[PDB]
């Protein structure tokens, strides 16, 4: 039943709050107007506040490495405004994956199974000029879709 | 037989209890009714037990079961027997302190005073009947048992840096002429066989030639040609060791529902003077 | 003796179940058969018992076997007696919840009602024959069990990040004048002297049209004009699982030499020559 | 005597009935026969009595002392069929299809008896002519083991037969002729070896020694009569030695063969 | 010889009563009748004795006299370990209940005469012992027990006395007693070879009317659809080139005979 | 019939006496009475005996069988006050303060007895008119576990009362009333339902089947007893339906106010 | 027994679809015309998408040391369409190492037993003008080509 897909498919329309993938800003209600996306514009398309998704480990489930998955992503969020709307928008989209995973939300590439943090919101250096960064790893868990 | 849809892996589960004898949802109800509010729905009578926590589940289990090999002086090895009658129960870990959640663990309370929660001493009569939903994706996996009596399965824990938990027994007995308990969902039990068929998708008249695979095994070069024994016979005869007439294709208008003993694929598709073969899939 | 190829690594293991009694694959069609589709199979009765878990195998077990010396005051050892006799038996950790997987875990569905298995109390006999297959390299350690009672041997498993499963221990009963189980290998157990050869007579040239069965099925009928390459193509088109390419053919002017991987014979004799052209002996 | 071959576990075994007086198979047949199917025995007319219990073995007891002694055998039956209700209750005392009727009072009930006792591959027999059978005591049932019907066999005199035989033809009036052990020297290329007897050794003998300078090697210290105690006796390269002591190698220093001794027991 | 299938483990059963005399359920009957109801069954009259206790299975003992040299009468019991404490298990232990007011049970000094028919069924997967006898004799075996974590039991001993030349007892089972040669096959006629019709009967029970020519799916549908527990499936059936014949778990017999041409329908077994 | 609600564990009970003759109380009394006080009954007269050991509950054994039975009680009291020694030693017969005194043997000491023993909500109760009271045994001592009295209570007949009786309202001399099932359509305005009755399946019954219609497809089941032995009277809603098996839900399509039917008796 | 191969020689075959070893180029239909390869070759002939494999540890078995051997390969993907493309470049290999080892899948050098992940897919820093690096270590079992 389907393919697991690449994590991006599964907890980008989660964060983002819909299903078209072509349209980065989100509009859940607790990140109103965030830019969401894997990879970060040019410097003549950048927009703040950001938050930026990276797969950065975890493996196929050992026992049917077909039907499950378990990716770590990286989650970083980053301002232009100050350090406490920098950690308030990274708890706020946090709470987003722990209630989509409560719900079992539904996306058209895979199901979000569950979500577990293994590093949280820790503060640190930016790599963009006058802008705040915070991220963390969550170890999330994937479904292929059903056909 | 080796159908996928069917593994599990529970994400979540919610726990429901009611008085002796309740009747759980219907199987085709557990597809749509909502798990949070067990007032809203058709079948009433059921409620949420109260905040179990969110990364483990109730706990499967049996006491007896201790079972053993028999004969004869002639013939040993003749059966296997049950020495100890298998006694299924379930552990959940309550971890709220409300009246309604410490009722289901010490029985009902034995002060009617406001703001107090009073235990007498010895053994308590305290049966319900039990609802469970292990939620997975989509599947739904309901579990009822129509008595169960629910007792203390180890002390209250209480912890500096974790939370504190009301460990519940629910030890499941017969009620009447009904079943001891239960497994619900729709899709799995007592369901219609669904034999699969594989779809040869061909996209009408078109110029060339493609391959399929039989059991792994790649029939001949296949053009685009007419039906019936013309597709059947190049199904068969792979080397397959399965006779053509195990097969079956059929008057399926555009694209055609291959069926058979063997799994089949497609290997190429070269057939480009039009739309093409262009899939296989089930 | 040291032999490298009969050492085994377990990569995967396959596990099947039939009504008690039913004969597994014979071991020259163990090498030839595929292990996903039993419906394809010659031995039809068989099916597959479900997911496993695919970093596992089935875990082969006994208990008893204590067993201890004894002698007499004059001397000291002379014997030792098994005190216990080995009850043997193979545990299978299903992972479906499909109504063919819970059938082994808790005997039949004692429910009618679409959508639900339905659980009743006290012991139930549930017995099978249990075929298993353990694949490594290109070999196939089959292993076959014509009665196996099947018991819950732990209650269900679930879990948040690793996938339910509900055990089923297998124990091994006899059944008429059958043994107790068998190992299934063509090339490891009771094996030949390595070339097996069958000699097809010539001399009757006169002739007429006989035919060949190969591993029971017929290659259609073959002239008395025969050639070594024309016999080779005609047993080779036999549909039976196995290619032109495995079988070896050669000739000594009165008589053909014919080799393969399965048991050859004359089907129906058509000849003037008497017997001459219709001789197949090995 | 010492017959390590002849120590008996009663690891499984069988239980057959005939009319009043039928003989067992004899001692070389019950070392060949089919046990599972005796409708198939040359020595016809034995009936194949319920699965006996895995634990209550036959008890072989007898109840007097000193006044004279009667032979019992209680018998734990563990089957439900006709074939076990007519020994512990005696004959079926009701026509009718599908039951099987009890008369109260006591009622005559005779057989003839055969055990057999299998162990590995000796299989001894136990055979009586004439038992009379009875209720030892109450039907044993149980939710977790075979239920279980307890009958005695007294033994009776018969037509002056014996009371019961023992069957067995390798240790019963068999011919007691004495071991020999074999000095197979192999090889024998050339050097020495010693024997030693009853644990001490010889000393020295040739490897081309003659029978009796092997007799006159034994008689070491502490022998039998040296030279009429033992018994030496060539054939082929070897010789049979026999006597009163055990014999075996002590230490082969021969220029070539693969061994000194081959050794009866 | 060596039947594994009559080996027997008593893992559930049931313990009825009657009054003296009455009949129990017959070999072919016992196969189908449900244990849990006697007022459902054929024989009228059974009762059920309460809960019996789960590990002090009865006792099938006797106390009669041994002898081997050429002093032996017997009597023979059964001991049944009740559980319930209601009236139906108290008149069992005590004998009748000797005070007429609601909600009190009274006994009176002295023995009391407690006389009843007995019948016992032993389940194992399907197979069913049954054991039945017509005038069984109760009294007390021993004190009634009480345990704090373990259910009180009335011991009973029922002893065993021959009535009106019946047997003293009986074991049923219709696969293993008397049990036939080979499985019974009815032949049915036809020497009344034409028009109108005629109703087998079963078990006892009347086919209602079925007609002359009919096929024997159309036979096996009569005879496998009429008020008796065995299925549609239990009975096997054929017409051939002189003769119908009919198979299955029941006795079946002619009964009446409306058939307009020929002798009439009458023929028995192969 | 197979009574659950009728099987007895003895999780607590209570123990009293009082002068010989006096009455117990009723059936419909003895579920409502306060049994830690006596005083406080209508029915007065009863003494309570104090503490009786949770090991040892008392036995109702008896003596003879075969010459005459005579029943008992074994008592194991575990005070060492007045109230318990009375019992066990009969009445005091010194008269000073502090002080229980025994004379040489051969005390008279009848009274009536009462025993009340109490699972969660099932009372049985035990009443003797006469009792002779009596040691059973030693008093037993221990460092680690209650000494006891124990006393046998021996039964007596008095004035043609019965010997003793057990009381209790649900019981003994209850009505016969037959089993009633329901059946609850759920509000159904559309569709079929099912009875199981036994293990059998009934055919289908629609929605808006009459009393009647009931009748005829709960008999024709395959059946095991014919259409005459049920009784199935609707009451509103509902029916209520008698007879001599098992009857329940089965499979239902009902698509009204409950998508189910239930048969809850 | 013949001996054990180098890890390339059944990799290769595997992650290809043929057992023609001097053609680069895959034919495997989830990701077809891929240059697999072990050594990335002159930017005048390196052809993008490309996967790397390349032997980074794992050791023979000790039971057995010439009977059973269990290298580790770090696999890496690189393209230069985007990095959503490289990510699913790399899941369609795994696809076909977890199906190739179900099937014990023969080659002419050995045969591949079993896979495993001891590090997961993850993203990094490219060596190579504007490409997306993904890779992982693979744990693999590989077994002697009978004879």
């Amino acid at each position: 039943a389907g393919k697991l897909p690449i994590v991006g498919e599964v907890v980008l329309p989660i964060l983002r709050g819909h299903e078209d993938l072509s349209n980065p800003i989100s509009t859940v209600p607790s990140l109103a107007g965030v830019h969401v996306g894997t990879w970060v514009e040019d410097i003549d398309s950048r927009t703040f506040p950001l938050i930026t998704v990276r797969r950065v480990g975890g493996t196929r489930s050992p026992e049917h490495p077909t039907l499950f998955t378990q990716p770590v992503v990286e989650m970083t969020a980053y301002s232009a405004a100050d350090l406490p709307t920098t950690e308030q928008m990274y708890e706020d989209a946090l709470e987003v994956l722990y209630r989509a995973a409560r719900l079992q939300t539904k996306t058209p590439a895979g199901y979000l199974h569950s979500v577990t943090e293994t590093l949280g919101a820790s503060h640190g250096p930016s790599p963009f000029d006058r802008t705040w960064r915070v991220f963390g790893l969550i170890r999330l868990g994937i479904r292929p879709p059903k056909n | 037989a080796l159908k996928d849809d069917a593994v599990l892996i529970a994400a979540r589960g919610y726990v429901y209890t009611a008085a002796v004898g309740t009747a759980a949802p219907t199987p085709s109800q557990l597809k749509l009714i909502d798990l949070e509010h067990p007032e809203a729905w058709d079948r009433t009578g059921w409620d949420l037990v109260g905040h179990t926590s969110e990364d483990d589940l109730p706990e499967f289990g049996f006491d007896g079961g201790d079972s053993e090999v028999r004969g004869s002086w002639q013939k040993k090895k003749l059966r296997e027997v049950e020495t100890e009658e298998i006694a299924d129960y379930v552990v959940i870990n309550l971890t709220q302190f409300d009246e309604t959640a410490l009722e289901l663990y010490f029985g009902p309370n034995q002060s009617a005073t406001p703001g107090i929660f009073g235990v007498k001493s010895g053994s308590v009569v305290n049966e319900r009947a039990l609802l469970i939903v292990i939620v997975d994706n989509d599947v739904r996996l309901g579990f009822h048992a129509r008595k169960a009596s629910l007792k203390r399965e180890d002390a209250i824990s209480l912890a500096t840096d974790e939370f504190g938990a009301l460990p519940v027994r629910a030890t499941f007995l017969d009620y009447q002429s009904y079943n001891l308990y239960e497994w619900i969902e729709e899709d799995w039990f007592n369901a219609v066989d669904a034999p699969v068929v594989y779809l040869l998708d061909l996209g009408g008249a078109t110029g060339g030639d493609y391959t399929l695979l039989v059991g792994g095994k790649s029939t001949g070069d296949i053009a685009y040609n007419a039906n019936a024994s013309a597709i059947k016979t190049a199904i068969g005869a792979v080397d397959d060791g399965v006779a053509e007439s195990a097969w079956t294709v059929t008057a399926d208008g555009s694209d055609f529902e291959i069926s058979g003993p063997l799994a089949v694929a497609l290997g190429v598709d070269s057939t480009t003077g039009g739309s093409g073969v262009t899939v296989d899939v089930v």
